[PDB]
């Protein structure tokens, strides 16, 4: 997710869109000359407080590059506790570190010049300020939780699939996911089960269909008692009647079957 | 008012923004698991059930309902056809004769059938040698 | 304070771990406990689904088979000869199926003979052709 | 002469009662021939019926044996349709089956046993022993001309061969034309034989009871009438009887010239 | 002078009563029998009115001649039978056929008359036999007979039925043979010596012989497809001979032409020998077009014998309709009715009380003889 | 269920957070009245409380200056100072000990000494905004004092010892936005979670009407019940649950099954290619007849089946006539 940010970041910089694949390779490189050359927009008021090197800068214009170079290990002196072990990983990948590093400064400049304001409307602000805001955003903010109830219903509509995962896989999602794929599977059996209350309509119709068949029997199954009474006797000579179809062939062959049966007898 | 609006905007990152980018990977799995859970620890739960289910309704269903379904289903179709040929001819037993011969004649009666075949070869020659006489 | 020197808050997180705790510590260690609770809500939950489905099926099953007994009962009156005829079963067994087997191979041989005379007619002619071979003996 | 006329008249006395008296018994007689006329129609009475009886007594001749077999030739157009499926199997029931088992398989054997003799031993040895002596025969056509041999190359041949090789193109040429002319005729040569045969042992024995067509009904029509002439016997002896009683009077004559 | 005619008078008289037998000679020769014997026993006359009916009671005694005579009465038509042919036959074939538009009123008074003109000729053997009963048999046989009317009519039956065997067979033997053939004839005995299968006989010899011919008769065409073959085989028999034939080969000059003709003997030969199985059916290929309509001919003739019999069956319930008219002649008594009509209304009674003065005048004379 | 315990524990989610606002959240309010309204109730307020209060009511003061103690050990003569002059620390010294404190907190006079300039002469109004300042560092004390003196770091020595060098004392007010952001920050996961299960707390009212209530039905009632709707069952149902009488079940399906099964089950097989003859049905009914001759003649002799038809009626109606004359 933190790769994307530095594509995102530079993308506002309207001047530095497009470097975008080089830009984590050429950073330093942007720092190193268009850190005054392209960066004098946005940066440049956090290089105000780098002012006193920067003018310095221009009294070493002749090697300011090569002074920039010196002021590089200056960069390291910026991070020498915090992240000389990541000064490696920052220069390629891990530059969000350092963005995480840039934006550690960022809110603090912006904190800190608030700060250098306040200071002048002090005059009865404190009277006013530990105390108004325990009450009017606290407050809200216990029933703003239901504020985001009916949001994280909208903005988490692509995002559901994006961030059911990340943390409970290694915990509890490790064998959920594998009982979800499996759930799934067997997800068009519990559907009929919802289908399983309306399930004696049916039901109830199978035990009918026999019945509404005796109804089609009214005067066939009446007759049916009669024929098992009258006609099961009648079955008795009729397994008799059986022999009769190869009979039936034998009665016209009677007479030929006896210049016929030999040949049986020869296979 | 508007230096009002844009004070009151850098609060939300803090709170709202941030949970769409930081909970976005650390917190909306909430409403992720607990929706699709509440339909999958039901079901899984009915499985078993369905486990516990199957014994009886592999009885009804299969046993009671499509043992007798297979039953009932054809009870009509040999009172109409089955019992006509054999069990109404014993009664018809001086047709049974005649009415047995026929199905052996209808696998003769084109044996026959050369006799009034043998006659239209007479038209037949006739036709075919209508061409001979033009020319 | 502290956002100035905020570069020095990695030493001061674990100073900066105390910011969470009124507020958000507070906040996981008792939702963790909350996953107990509704791990307990589902105890609860799950014995109800087990229940249900015997107590409702038991009892929704109950009334309605019960009527439906007396149409297979009914069934059974439409059998009632042939209930009788139980007593005889080893009799009147035979004589229905007498019924059905000098026409249930018929059906089979009816249906299936005219949809295969295209190639089942060989196979039957072959025993039936050497009867007709007779014509040599009639003038021999 | 004393005596002449003394006997007679003692056995004359009752003797002489009833000469005419008799005309008194005219009524007498006709109670005796009604008498006889109830006799003679209760006798009719046995005849009364037997003209009735004698015409069913012929009756029996009607339906029985007549028309049991127009029966069959009355309804051959009612039902033909089905006349093809029905009256057929029972007719198909040892006929159709004879051709179909014999007759359709009589001729199959004796082909390859029967034709290879009368067809490969016909032409071989007039075709074997004429190349010597059309050996012979060449030599005339050459010695007996020599002078040709400058023009003996190719036109030569034709001398004798014109006359042959047009008519032997004919009678090849009408083996094509007969291929579909033969192959039909031993299939219908044998069907009519037996269908004439079966059905002349009908002709055979018709045509005997056309001798016997005048016994049929011929003695029976004189049966009826050898009873119609008892009824023409009847009037035969009517007339005399009644002939006595009008000629009764006539004995007037001479009495009326005695007062 | 009168006194004679008185006296000749009592003897005319006398003979008067010889004259009154005379009025009815059946009873003139009867009443002489008795009356000479005796005049009271020629009374017996009167009472001899009464033997008439008496003399029926001695038919009784001669029905022992009635069965013996109706015997050969039958007897007398059977043999004459052959002349009955014409005058019945044709009687039968055409009482409703050709005279139905007169056959109600020709019959019982011409057709009928003819067939009694014939049985005065052809019958003749019968009709002396009623004609001697035309004055004996009602006094006499008509008791008998009457009596046995049935008795004779049913006795003569199983003479009929011998010769009915003409119309009662020919149902038998036109259905009870087809029916017959297909389980008896099925089995019919090898080689049959029997005129009624002699025609299939015909066929078996016929048989015998198109067998053996089958195929080349089918072949008679192809008969010179395998002699044409037998030319391309000459091609085989010429090098067989090979040895011989060196002495053409020498003549290489003349070599060229002679090949085609030897083609002489190359194609007549095969073509003269191939004329004899052709032959054999060029004669009926130019006229199959005809002898075709023969052959199917024979099949109509049956169904044309099938309605020369349908048309004498019902030709047949022709004359039991006519028949049933032959009934109406018994029943058409109405004829003869006048002819008895003056039989009832001669008996009057008038003339009865004059003759009775009449035989007293005339009887009166007898007892004046005594003179 | 449990939402009693899940309200309780969201008392308890809200208790260590409000747990301060009792004393930052509820008791200011009182004292921030008190503290505006100060001027007006100050008069009567230095004659007891300032013996009392120092002692009983305003030394829970001291309790939250404990933790600062390192820093407050300056302070600490504050409270050491007022208890020695509490005849002059009602009206008097409440200013000048500002100046006093200055000249021991050298580091933190850069407030005192700021402070005794202006705090003479206001100070029965000014003493209320001198509170403020001791009470301006308290929760400070945690970020304040050692993070802000640790500027002189080569990391933020280049970026804030020199431009932002300059907001060492202003920066105090950057704290208490954090702590803001904190919560929120504290809230991005605490909402989302009390979010939902605050929206699933309606749906266990529901399990109420239909889970929990059935399950109340479950407990006595149909588990006596239970024993009623399966005695009668047992004769068609209940035999089958151990699965030894689940084939004695389907043997009395058997049992009823014994002359079914025997019968129908014997066409079976043979129905399904029994369709056929239904087939079969009509045409033997009526195209019996008609197929019978017409197999050969509608296949191939169509043209054959005219000249039939035309001896059957031209030619042989002469004979039938004869019959159909006696037949009619």
């Amino acid at each position: 997710m933190a790769a994307k940010q530095m594509e995102e970041i530079q993308k506002k910089l309207r001047l530095l869109s497009y470097p975008r694949a080089n830009a984590p390779a050429q950073s330093l490189l942007f720092a190193g000359m268009e850190r005054y050359a392209l960066l004098e927009w946005l940066f440049f008021k956090l290089l105000g407080d780098k002012s006193p090197f920067s003018q310095q800068n221009l009294q070493g214009d002749a090697g300011v590059r090569d002074e920039e170079t010196v002021r590089i290990q200056y960069l390291a002196e910026i991070a020498k506790f915090l992240g000389i072990t990541p000064t490696v990983d920052i220069e390629a990948i891990q530059g969000h570190g350092t963005y995480e590093d840039r934006m550690e400064m960022l809110r603090n400049i912006v904190d800190l010049v608030e700060a250098s304001l306040f200071s002048d409307n002090q005059e009865w602000s404190i009277d006013e300020q530990v105390a108004k805001d325990i009450q009017l955003i606290d407050a809200i903010a216990e029933r703003q939780s239901l504020i985001f109830s009916e949001e994280c219903k909208l903005f988490p509509a692509d995002v559901q699939i994006q961030s059911i995962y990340p943390l409970p896989d290694v915990s509890e999602l490790e064998t959920k996911l594998s009982e979800q794929a499996k759930i799934l599977s067997n997800l068009q059996q519990k559907v009929d089960d919802l289908a399983a209350k309306h399930a004696y309509n049916p039901d109830e119709e199978y035990t009918e269909v026999e019945s509404q068949l005796r109804a089609r029997l009214e005067s066939f199954l009446e007759t049916a008692r009669a024929f098992n009474t009258i006609y099961t006797k009648e079955i008795r000579p009729w397994t008799h009647m059986m022999e009769v179809p190869q009979l039936h062939g034998f009665g016209p062959a009677a007479n030929r079957l006896l210049e016929a049966y030999n040949m049986l007898l020869k296979f | 008012s508007i230096a009002s609006d844009l004070g009151f905007a850098v609060a939300p990152p803090p709170s709202q923004e941030e949970l769409q980018s930081f909970a976005s990977s650390n917190g909306e799995r909430g409403d992720d698991l607990i929706r699709v859970l509440r339909e999958l620890s039901v079901v899984q739960r009915k499985i078993a059930d369905l486990q516990v289910e199957l014994q009886g309704r592999k009885d009804d269903k299969n046993v009671a309902h499509l043992t007798h379904v297979g039953e009932m289903q054809k009870k009509i179709e040999t009172l109409s056809r089955i019992t006509q040929i054999l069990k109404d001819v014993i009664q018809n037993k001086d047709r049974i004769i005649a009415r047995l011969q026929q199905p052996y004649s209808l696998d003769c009666i084109p044996v026959e059938a050369e006799y009034q075949k043998q006659f239209s070869e007479l038209l037949m020659k006739a036709a075919s040698d209508y061409g001979a006489l033009t020319a | 304070e502290d956002v100035h020197q905020l570069r020095l808050l990695h030493n001061r997180y674990l100073q900066w771990r105390f910011a969470i705790a009124r507020a958000e510590s507070v906040m996981y260690i008792q939702r963790l406990t909350s996953e107990e609770t509704l791990f307990n809500v589902w105890h609860a939950i799950s014995e109800l689904q087990d229940h249900v489905t015997r107590q409702r099926i038991g009892l929704q099953q109950l009334k309605l088979e019960i009527k439906l007994n007396s149409l297979l009962n009914d069934q059974m009156v439409s059998l009632e000869d042939w209930a009788t005829l139980e007593r005889d079963h080893v009799s009147s067994l035979v004589g229905a199926i007498s019924d059905l087997e000098a026409n249930t191979l018929r059906l089979p041989a009816t249906g299936g003979t005219k949809a295969d005379t295209e190639s089942l007619k060989a196979a039957m002619s072959s025993a039936l052709d050497v009867m007709q071979a007779m014509g040599s003996s009639i003038w021999s | 002469l004393s005596a002449r006329n003394l006997q007679m008249n003692g056995v004359l006395g009752r003797l002489a009662s009833t000469s005419q008296e008799l005309a008194h018994y005219h009524s007498g007689e006709e109670d005796g021939i009604y008498l006889a006329y109830s006799d003679f129609h209760a006798y009719l009475a046995g005849d009364s019926a037997c003209t009735k009886e004698l015409n069913q007594w012929f009756a029996k001749q009607l339906d029985t044996g007549p028309y049991r077999l127009v029966a069959e030739e009355g309804k051959s157009k009612c039902s033909w349709v089905s006349l093809d499926d029905t009256s057929n199997m029972l007719r198909d029931l040892e006929k159709s089956q004879h051709q179909r088992v014999a007759e359709l398989q009589r001729l199959r054997s004796i082909f390859g046993t029967s034709e290879r003799q009368w067809i490969e031993a016909q032409v071989e040895n007039a075709k074997q022993q004429a190349i010597l002596l059309t050996l012979k025969s060449q030599v005339t056509s050459v010695e007996a001309h020599i002078h040709f041999d400058l023009h003996s190359l190719r036109r030569k041949h034709a001398d004798l061969v014109e006359e042959i090789s047009t008519l032997y193109q004919k009678e090849e040429k009408l083996l094509s034309e007969t291929i579909p002319e033969l192959c039909w005729e031993l299939a219908q040569l044998q069907d009519t034989y037996i269908l004439q045969g079966d059905y002349d042992l009908k002709v055979m024995r018709q045509e005997l009871y056309i001798s016997k067509q005048k016994v049929f009904i011929n003695h029976l029509v004189n049966q009826l009438a050898r009873h119609q002439f008892l009824k023409l016997a009847c009037q035969l002896e009517k007339k005399n009887m009644l002939g006595a009683f009008s000629l009764l009077k006539v004995i007037e004559s001479e009495l009326q010239g005695y007062l | 002078a009168y006194d004679q005619q008185c006296d000749e008078a009592t003897r005319i008289f006398a003979e008067y009563h010889k004259r009154l037998q005379v009025y009815v000679n059946q009873a003139n020769d009867a009443q002489r029998s008795v009356n000479s014997s005796n005049e009271v026993l020629s009374s017996l006359s009167a009472n001899s009115e009464r033997e008439a009916v008496y003399s029926t009671v001695k038919g009784t005694k001669s029905a022992d001649d009635v069965i013996l005579m109706e015997t050969t009465r039958e007897r007398n038509i059977r043999i004459v039978c052959d002349l009955l042919a014409s005058r019945m036959i044709e009687r039968i074939r055409n009482s409703f056929p050709a005279y139905e538009g007169n056959g109600i009123c020709s019959l019982p008074e011409l057709e009928t008359a003819k067939l009694g003109f014939e049985y005065d000729g052809e019958i003749t053997d019968e009709m002396k036999t009623v004609i001697v009963n035309s004055l004996r048999g009602p006094p006499l046989l008509l008791q008998a007979i009457a009596a046995y009317t049935l008795r004779i009519k049913t006795l003569i039956s199983r003479e009929m039925e011998k010769i009915d065997v003409r119309a009662d067979a020919e149902m038998l033997r036109y259905k009870f043979e087809n029916n017959r053939v297909t389980d008896n004839s099925s089995s019919d005995v090898s080689s049959p010596s029997n005129n009624q299968l002699l025609e299939r006989q015909k066929a078996h010899v016929q048989q015998f012989l198109a067998t053996e011919d089958a195929l080349n008769k089918a072949a008679e065409a192809r008969d010179l497809c395998h002699k044409f073959i037998n030319r391309l085989h000459g091609s085989a028999d010429t090098a067989t001979h090979s040895f011989v034939g060196g002495t053409t080969q020498s003549g290489s000059n003349l070599r060229q032409f002679e090949l085609d003709v030897w083609g002489k003997e190359r194609e007549a030969a095969g073509l003269r020998a191939s004329l004899n199985t052709l032959l054999s059916e060029i004669q009926r290929l130019n006229k199959l077009c005809a002898e075709r309509k023969e052959a199917e001919d024979s099949l109509k003739k049956k169904w044309k014998k099938i309605e020369e019999f349908d048309a004498r069956r019902s030709e047949l319930e022709t004359i039991y309709t006519t028949l049933l008219k032959a009934n109406m002649d018994a029943v058409a008594f109405w004829n003869q009715q006048p002819l008895a009509a003056r039989e009832y209304a001669s008996a009057t009674v008038i003339p009865a009380s004059e003759v009775v003065v009449d035989i007293s005048n005339s009887a009166k004379d007898f007892i004046e003889k005594e003179v | 269920m449990t939402m009693d315990r899940e309200k309780e524990r969201e008392l308890e989610l809200e208790s260590a957070m409000y747990t301060n606002c009792l004393l930052l959240g509820l008791d200011p309010n009182v004292i921030g009245l008190g503290a505006s309204n100060g001027t007006p109730r100050v008069g009567l307020f230095r004659h007891s409380n300032p013996k009392l209060g120092e002692q009983l009511l305003y030394f829970i003061l001291s309790s939250l200056r404990g933790p600062a103690q390192s820093s407050k050990d300056f302070d600490k003569v504050w409270p050491i100072f007022d208890s020695a002059q509490s005849r002059d620390f009602r009206k008097v010294v409440q200013a000048i000990i500002s100046e006093l404190e200055s000249q021991g907190a050298l580091p933190r006079s850069n407030s005192r000494v700021s402070s005794l300039a202006t705090c003479c002469g206001p100070r029965f109004v000014e003493l209320l905004w001198q509170l403020s300042l001791h009470a301006l560092r308290e929760v400070h004390r945690r970020t304040f004092p050692a993070d802000v003196a640790s500027n002189p770091l080569p990391s933020s020595l280049t970026d804030v010892s020199f431009s932002h060098a300059a907001t060492l004392l202003p920066v105090t007010k950057a704290r208490i936005v954090l702590e803001r952001r904190r919560f929120l920050k504290n809230a991005e996961t605490a909402v989302q979670r009390q979010a939902m299960w605050s929206n699933l707390a309606h749906e266990m009212t529901a399990e109420f009407r239909g889970l929990c209530a059935e399950e109340a039905y479950l407990q006595q009632e149909l588990e006596k019940l239970n024993d009623l709707r399966n005695k009668v069952k047992q004769e068609g149902e209940v035999w089958d649950d151990l699965v030894s009488s689940s084939s004695q079940n389907s043997h009395l399906v058997s049992k009823a099954t014994r002359l079914w099964d025997s019968i129908m089950a014997r066409k079976g097989q043979h129905e399904v290619l029994a369709s056929g003859p239904i087939e079969d049905l009509i045409a033997h009914r009526e195209h019996r007849y008609r197929i019978s001759g017409s197999a050969l003649l509608a296949a191939m002799d169509q043209s054959s089946q005219v000249p039939r038809a035309e001896l059957l009626s031209a030619h042989s109606d002469d004979s039938a006539s004869l019959a159909d004359d006696k037949e009619l």
